[PDB]
């Protein structure tokens, strides 16, 4: 007698919510959050670096 | 229903030795109820005789050792379970959805 049995691997049910995810980092930005006071004159700026 | 799904197929036929009886030292089988039981034997003549639904008396087998009743459903469907034997052709049949899926909270 014979029995055919056959496996395979597939994602798991809670991938969407618990998964790690691989990136490639490179190129970096810098902003600044400035306070800037000028001749009483104050304000609250994002400048980009 | 979330994301995540499973696949329920069409279920094989599932053996069932209380279905074969030995009525008058010849072999006897006698479905459920309502029930189609596909009989293969392999005694004198093979015998595939699948379309019985109330009894049916196998002279030709006189060991109900020699005999096996397949009960038939193909009506409810089964999770595609490694357990249960696989039905022929195609069995996909749908998809259940999993529920109590892993979620974010504090
Ligand atoms: C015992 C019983 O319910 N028998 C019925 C009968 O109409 C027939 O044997 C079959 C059709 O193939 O459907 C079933
Ligand atoms: C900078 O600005 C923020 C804006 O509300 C303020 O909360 C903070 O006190 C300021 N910092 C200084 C040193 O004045």
């Amino acid at each position: 007698n014979t029995q055919v049995s056959k496996a395979y691997v597939m994602k798991s049910d809670d991938c969407l919510a618990d998964h790690a995810e691989a990136y490639k980092a490179h190129t970096a930005s810098v902003q600044a959050f400035l306070n800037i006071t000028v001749g009483e004159h104050s304000i609250v700026t994002t400048v980009y670096v | 229903n979330r994301g995540a799904y499973v696949e329920m197929h069409l279920p094989g036929s599932e053996v069932d030795s209380s279905l074969v009886s030995l009525s008058g030292s010849s072999v006897t089988v006698t479905p459920p109820d309502g029930t189609s039981a596909l009989v293969e034997c392999e005694c004198g003549g093979t015998k595939i005789s699948e379309t019985i639904n109330k009894t049916k008396q196998f002279s030709q087998c006189t060991k109900k050792e020699q005999c096996r009743a397949y009960r038939l459903q193909n009506d409810k469907w089964v999770y595609n379970s490694d357990k249960l034997p696989k039905a022929a052709g195609a069995t996909l049949k749908g998809k259940l959805h999993v529920p109590f899926l892993l979620a974010d909270g504090k």
